[PDB]
């Protein structure tokens, strides 16, 4: 299904492809717009 | 309906030095201020 997208509390999400808990917030990093997601130094 | 030329040359295959180009994002990843090794499928250098 789809739920609302809940922000600023530690939440047991599942986007399109993408699952674990974590905590969602809105950020400045300058996607291609044909990248899906992100990844940080490590994998 | 499908038509042939009447003198088409043989082509010539001549020969020249890609430096640097064939580069393209292997992903759709984005990934800030990394180094990053990949293996895959590239045109290597010259």
């Amino acid at each position: 299904l789809s739920t609302d997208l809940i922000k600023n509390q530690c939440v047991n999400f599942n986007f399109n492809g993408l699952t674990g808990t974590g905590v969602l917030t809105p950020s400045s990093k300058r996607f291609q717009p044909f990248q899906q997601f992100g990844r940080d130094v490590s994998d | 309906r499908c038509t042939t030329f009447d003198d088409v040359q043989a082509p010539n295959y001549t020969q020249h030095t890609s430096s640097m180009r064939g580069v393209y994002y292997p992903d759709e990843i984005f990934r800030s201020d990394t180094l990053y090794l990949t293996q895959d499928l590239f045109l290597p250098f010259y």
